[PDB]
C-alpha cells in the first residue's frame, strides 16, 4: 500500500495562531489526499478534499495545499472549537491509507483546579474495598497530580489518575484521582487527604475526618 | 439524511472469530457504489478493512487482513457485516461502518477521487478471554469537603465492570452542563475505574434531585442511581 | 523534402530483434506548437490527429486544480507535420478556433478529407454527457477548420454544422468518444459511443467467460458494461458517420461495434496504417490488457483483437494492471497503440508502467507475445494520465509522434508533451 507519514503527532498553539500539520505518501497521490478532523467520541468529519478543496459548511481557516507526495493542512486562526485529532486520507490506490493523526491541543493561561473530595460510599464499605475520589475541575494545565497522604504515610501506586481531554469551551481539563484501600484499612486511620501539584503556588490541601 | 449504525459482541474470545453487523437506514444499500469497513485500534491511526460494492458481488480487502477477512451483505435488511477470523489481541478496536463517495470529473478519465462521506458511531470490540460483568453505582456524595460556598460538586463512582464501554448521563440528559465523565484506566483487579462528576450551585442541594443513569451494554444495564449529603 | 506522409508501402527497415539497448531516443518537440506552454493553468482532455501531412489538436484550460477548475479556454486548431529541418518531424499550427463558451464542448475528435479538418464534438449544459447522461440533450456540433486557411476568407477557414439529423437506431443517445478517425472516400468515421437503456440490453449471463475465474460471477460483464452496475443506460463503441456527399449537412449514423470482445464504451480510435484500418478500444472494465486491431468491416464494425498477452493499462481498484477475468469496475486510461509493421506485428505506444497509480510512461514497441523495446520518457516516479501516438513517414523513414500528460513533479499541474520518436533500423 502507499504509506502517509503524518506528522507531528502531537502539537498544541494558543487560540489565534496558525497550526500546520503535513503528511508525505510513499509514492506520488496527485490530487487524492482527504483531511479529517475527529473529535473525542464521534465519527471523523470531512474538512478538506482534493488536496485543496473545502467541504461546504467548513470554516474558511482550514486551508489545504498539496506537492503530489507532500500535504499541508492550514488553520489560519486557531479556535477553541477546532482542536481534534486530524488525519490523511489517499484515495488514490487500494489499500486505501490514514495517517497516524496529529492531536492539535490549546494553550491557556491562568486557571486554577477547584479541589473536591469525596468520601467513600457506604454501601462500597460493606462490599469489602473504599474508594475515596478527589476532584480537580476546569484548569490548564493538565497536570495537577494528586499525593494522598494516606493519615501521614506517603502512598505511591495505592492511586491512579483519570485526567478528561480538553474542553471546546474553555479549553480546560479536569482530572479524577481514586485511592482504592480496603474497609479494614480505612477505619484505622480515619484521616484522609489529597494534595495537589498545578501553578497555583500555594500548595493547597483539602482535609477529610471520617465520621 | 442517511445514517449507519454497527451492531457486536463488545467481546471476543482470542483465537475465535470476529463478527459485526451494519444497519444502514435513511436509503438503500443498492443505491451507493461501495460499501466499507475501517477500523482504529486505541492510541493508532485509523485502519481500512474493505469494501462490498453496494450492488454487485464484488470484494476487495485490504492484504494486512486478507486472509483472515470476509465482507457480507444482506440486502433484504440493508445490512452489511463483517467477519474477521481467528483473532488476535492486536484486534482490539473501534470499528466503523462507512459508505464510500467517488468524485469523478470527466468521462473520458475514470479515476475517481475516493473518501468515505458518511459514517458510524463506531463499535468498540475488545478481544480478551475475560468473562462480562456489569458495573456497580455508588453515590459521591456532596459534602461539606466538595463545597465550595457557590460551587458544589457530586458524582457517581462506577466500579467493577468488565469490558470498558459504558454510558453515562445526568437526570437522563437533561443536565450536561459543568459535567464531566472521566476516561477509565485499567483498574488493578482488571475491571474498570472511572468517576462521573457534576458541579452545581451549592445552595440548590436538598431541592434540586441528580441521577447518574449509567448504562452497560455488554452486560445490559440500566442504573439509574441517585446521589444525596 | 521536409514533407510527412502517411505510413504506406515498404518503409525503411526497422529493428525486429528484441533488445535491452538504449536504439530509443526521444525528442521532446512540443516548442513549435507553443499553444501548449502555460505556468500553472490546468491543460486537459487532449486531442491529437494526424493524417497526410496535417493534423488536429485540441485542449481545455481550466483555472485552478484540474479536478475542480473552472473551464477557462477550449482550443481546437489544425496544422501541418513537417520535417523542422534536421530529419526530425514537428507540429506548426495553420488554423486555431476558440469556442465561445468552453462549457458546452465535451469528448471532441477529428477526422481529415480533402484539405479539412471536421472535428464532431459533444455539446451539452447539463455537464459532462457521460456523467450526467439521462439528462444530455444528446446534441451534436460539426466543425470544419482548413489546414490551408485563406486571408480574408470565411466559410472556407472556419465552418459550423449543426446535427439535426441523428440515426441512433435503438440508442437514446451517441456521442464521440475517441481522438481519431478515419475517411473512405467521401465518408467520414469517428470513435463514438452510444447510451442504450440497461433494460433494452439484450444479454445472456452463459456468454460471460468465466473460464479460468474462480472468483468471478457470470453477470460480472452484464453489470460491468455501465459505469455503475445500477447504471440507467450502458455504453457502446462504434463509429458515427457522416458522408461528406449527402445533400444536407443534418445527417450522422451510427455504428455499434460488433459483440467480439465486448467491453464498455471506451474513448476509441480507428486509425489507416499499411493499406488498412486498424481500431483500438481503451480498457475501462475488466479487461485491462490491450485490444485493438484490424478492422475487417467497418460497417457492421467487427475488429480482429490481437491476443497480447503484454500490453495493459494501470487501475487503482477491482481492476488492477494485468487483470484478465470479468469484475464490475470502470477505471483505466487511455494509452493506444499505432500499427508500424503488419507482416509481423509490431506497434507502438507510451503506456504506464505501474499496476495501480499512473506513474512511469514508457513508449514501447511490441509484438502480440513479446516487448521489443521500451525507452523511458520520464523519470520512473512521474505521474503521466493519457497518451496519443501516431506514426508516419518522413524520407520513408518511421517516426512517431506521442501526446503524453505529465505531472510536474513539485506542481501536480499537468501539461502535455510532445515527443518524436524515430524507430531505429539498428539494434544496437
Ligand atoms: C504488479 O502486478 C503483477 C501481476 O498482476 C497481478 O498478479 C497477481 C499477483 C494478482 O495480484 C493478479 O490479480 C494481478 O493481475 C505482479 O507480477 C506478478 O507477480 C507474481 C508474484 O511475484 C507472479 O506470480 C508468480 O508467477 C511465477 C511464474 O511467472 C510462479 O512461478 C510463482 O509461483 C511461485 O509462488 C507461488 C506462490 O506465490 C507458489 O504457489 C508456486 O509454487 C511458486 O513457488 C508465482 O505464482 C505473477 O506471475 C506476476 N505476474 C506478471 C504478469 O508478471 C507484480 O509483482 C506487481 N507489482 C508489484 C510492485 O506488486
Ligand atoms: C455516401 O453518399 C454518396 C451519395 O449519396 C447520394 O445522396 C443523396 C443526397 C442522393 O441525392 C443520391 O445522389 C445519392 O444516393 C453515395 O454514393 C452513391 O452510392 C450509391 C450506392 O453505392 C450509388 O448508386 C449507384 O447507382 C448506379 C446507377 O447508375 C449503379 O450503376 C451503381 O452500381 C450504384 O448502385 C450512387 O451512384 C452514388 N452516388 C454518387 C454521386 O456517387 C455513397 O455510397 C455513400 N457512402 C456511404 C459509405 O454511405
Ligand atoms: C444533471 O443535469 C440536470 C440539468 O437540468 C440537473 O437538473 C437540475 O439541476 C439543478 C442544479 O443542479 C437542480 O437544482 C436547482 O438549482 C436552482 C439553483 O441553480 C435552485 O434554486 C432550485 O431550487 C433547484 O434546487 C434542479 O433541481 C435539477 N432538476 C432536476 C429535475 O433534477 C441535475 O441537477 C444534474 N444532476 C447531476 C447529478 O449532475
Ligand atoms: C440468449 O439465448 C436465447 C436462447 O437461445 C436466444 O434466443 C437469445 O437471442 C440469446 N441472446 C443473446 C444476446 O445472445
Amino acid at each position: 500500500d502507499i504509506q502517509m507519514t503524518q506528522s507531528p503527532s502531537s502539537l498544541s498553539a494558543s487560540v489565534g495562531d496558525r497550526v500546520t500539520i503535513t503528511c508525505r505518501a510513499s509514492q506520488g497521490i496527485i490530487d487524492y489526499l482527504s483531511w479529517y478532523q475527529q473529535k473525542p467520541g464521534k465519527a471523523p468529519k470531512l474538512l478538506i478534499s482534493t488536496a485543496s478543496n473545502l467541504e461546504s459548511g467548513v470554516p474558511s481557516r482550514f486551508s489545504g495545499s498539496g506537492s503530489g507526495t507532500e500535504f499541508t493542512l492550514t488553520i489560519s486562526s486557531l479556535q477553541p472549537e477546532d482542536f481534534a485529532t486530524y488525519s490523511c486520507l489517499q484515495g488514490y490506490t487500494t489499500p486505501y491509507t490514514f495517517g497516524q493523526g496529529t492531536k492539535v491541543e490549546i494553550k491557556r493561561t491562568v486557571a486554577a483546579p477547584s479541589v473536591f473530595i469525596f468520601p467513600p460510599s457506604d454501601e462500597q464499605l460493606k462490599s469489602g474495598t473504599a474508594s475515596v475520589v478527589c476532584l480537580l475541575n476546569n484548569f490548564y494545565p493538565r497536570e495537577a497530580k494528586v499525593q494522598w497522604k494516606v493519615d501521614n504515610a506517603l502512598q505511591s501506586g495505592n492511586s491512579q489518575e483519570s485526567v478528561t481531554e480538553q474542553d471546546s469551551k474553555d479549553s480546560t481539563y479536569s482530572l479524577s484521582s481514586t485511592l482504592t484501600l480496603s474497609k479494614a484499612d480505612y477505619e484505622k486511620h480515619k484521616v484522609y487527604a489529597c494534595e495537589v501539584t498545578h501553578q497555583g503556588l500555594s500548595s493547597p490541601v483539602t482535609k477529610s475526618f471520617n465520621r | 439524511q442517511v445514517q449507519l449504525q454497527e451492531s457486536g459482541p463488545g467481546v471476543v474470545k482470542p483465537s475465535e472469530t470476529l463478527s459485526l453487523t451494519c444497519a444502514v437506514s435513511g436509503g438503500s444499500i443498492s443505491d451507493t457504489y461501495r460499501w466499507s469497513w475501517i477500523r482504529q485500534p486505541p492510541g493508532k491511526g485509523l485502519e481500512w478493512i474493505g469494501y462490498i460494492y453496494g450492488s454487485a458481488t464484488s470484494t476487495y480487502y485490504n492484504p494486512s487482513l486478507s486472509s483472515r477477512v470476509t465482507i457480507s451483505k444482506d440486502m433484504s435488511k440493508n445490512q452489511f457485516s463483517l467477519n474477521l477470523n481467528s483473532v488476535t489481541a492486536a484486534d482490539t478496536a473501534v470499528y466503523y461502518c462507512a459508505r464510500d463517495y467517488q468524485y469523478y470529473y470527466s468521462g473520458s478519465y475514470p479515476t475517481p477521487h475516493n473518501w468515505f462521506d458518511v459514517w458510524g458511531p463506531g463499535v468498540l470490540v475488545t478481544v480478551s478471554s475475560a468473562s462480562t460483568k456489569g458495573p456497580s453505582v455508588f453515590p459521591l456524595a456532596p459534602s461539606s469537603k466538595s463545597t465550595s460556598g457557590g460551587t458544589a460538586a457530586l458524582g457517581c463512582l462506577v466500579k467493577d465492570y468488565f469490558p470498558e464501554p459504558v454510558t453515562v448521563s445526568w437526570n437522563s440528559g437533561a443536565l450536561t452542563s459543568g459535567v464531566h465523565t472521566f476516561p477509565a484506566v485499567l483498574q488493578s483487579s482488571g475491571l474498570y475505574s472511572l468517576s462521573s462528576v457534576v458541579t452545581v450551585p451549592s445552595s440548590g442541594l436538598g431541592t434540586q434531585t441528580y441521577i447518574c443513569n449509567v448504562n452497560h451494554k455488554p452486560s445490559n444495564t440500566k442504573v439509574d442511581k441517585k446521589v444525596e449529603p | 523534402s521536409e514533407g510527412v506522409s502517411n505510413l504506406v508501402g515498404l518503409p525503411n527497415n526497422i529493428c525486429l530483434q528484441k533488445t535491452s539497448n538504449q536504439i530509443l531516443k526521444p525528442k521532446l518537440i512540443s516548442y513549435t506548437l507553443p499553444v501548449v506552454g502555460q505556468s500553472g493553468t490546468c491543460i486537459t482532455d487532449p486531442l491529437l490527429a494526424m493524417d497526410e501531412g496535417y493534423f488536429a489538436y485540441s485542449h481545455l484550460e481550466k483555472i485552478g486544480s484540474c479536478s475542480r477548475g473552472v473551464s477557462k479556454q477550449r482550443i481546437i486548431g489544425v496544422g501541418e507535420v513537417l520535417d523542422r529541418g534536421d530529419e526530425v518531424p514537428s507540429l506548426f499550427m495553420t488554423n486555431v478556433w476558440t469556442p465561445s463558451n468552453p462549457n458546452t464542448v465535451y469528448h471532441c475528435s477529428a477526422v481529415y478529407n480533402n484539405e479539412f479538418y471536421y472535428v464532431l464534438c459533444a455539446v451539452s449544459v447539463v455537464g459532462d454527457p457521460i456523467l450526467n447522461s439521462t439528462y444530455w440533450s444528446g446534441s451534436l456540433m460539426m466543425t470544419r477548420l482548413a489546414v490551408k486557411p485563406k486571408n480574408n476568407g470565411e466559410s472556407y477557414n472556419q465552418h459550423q454544422f449543426a446535427l439535426r439529423n441523428i440515426e441512433k437506431g435503438k440508442y437514446d443517445k451517441v456521442m464521440p468518444y475517441g481522438p481519431s478517425g478515419i475517411k473512405q472516400g467521401d465518408t467520414l468515421y469517428f470513435p463514438a459511443v452510444g447510451f442504450l437503456v440497461r433494460t433494452e440490453f439484450k444479454y445472456n449471463d452463459s456468454n460471460c467467460p468465466i473460464a479460468e475465474c474462480q472468483y468471478s460471477k457470470p453477470e460480472n460483464c452484464r453489470l460491468s458494461m455501465g459505469i455503475r452496475p445500477n447504471s440507467h443506460y450502458i455504453l457502446r463503441s462504434g463509429l458515427l458517420k457522416y458522408n461528406l456527399s449527402d445533400e444536407e449537412n443534418s445527417k450522422i449514423v451510427f455504428i455499434e461495434i460488433s459483440d467480439q470482445r465486448l467491453s464498455i464504451g471506451s474513448p476509441s480510435k480507428i486509425y489507416d496504417s499499411l493499406g488498412q484500418p486498424v481500431f483500438y478500444q481503451a480498457s475501462f472494465s475488466w479487461d485491462t490488457m490491450i485490444k485493438f486491431g484490424d478492422v475487417q468491416t467497418v460497417n457492421p464494425l467487427v475488429v480482429n483483437w490481437r491476443d497480447n498477452t503484454v500490453i495493459s493499462r494501470p487501475g487503482q481498484s477491482q481492476c488492477p494492471r494485468f487483470n484478465k477475468c470479468p469484475e464490475v469496475c470502470w477505471e483505466g486510461v487511455y494509452n493506444d497503440a499505432f500499427l508500424i509493421d503488419r507482416i509481423n506485428w509490431i506497434s507502438a505506444g507510451v503506456f504506464l508502467d505501474s499496476n495501480q497509480t499512473a506513474e512511469n510512461p514508457v513508449f514501447t514497441v511490441f509484438k502480440d507475445n513479446e516487448v521489443l523495446y521500451r525507452a523511458q520518457l520520464a523519470s520512473e516516479d512521474t505521474n503521466a494520465q493519457k497518451t496519443i501516438t501516431n506514426c508516419f513517414l518522413l524520407k520513408n523513414k518511421i517516426w512517431c509522434i506521442s501526446l503524453v500528460e505529465i505531472y510536474d513533479t513539485g506542481d501536480n499541474v499537468i501539461r502535455p508533451k510532445l515527443f518524436a520518436v524515430k524507430i531505429p533500423e539498428q539494434c544496437t
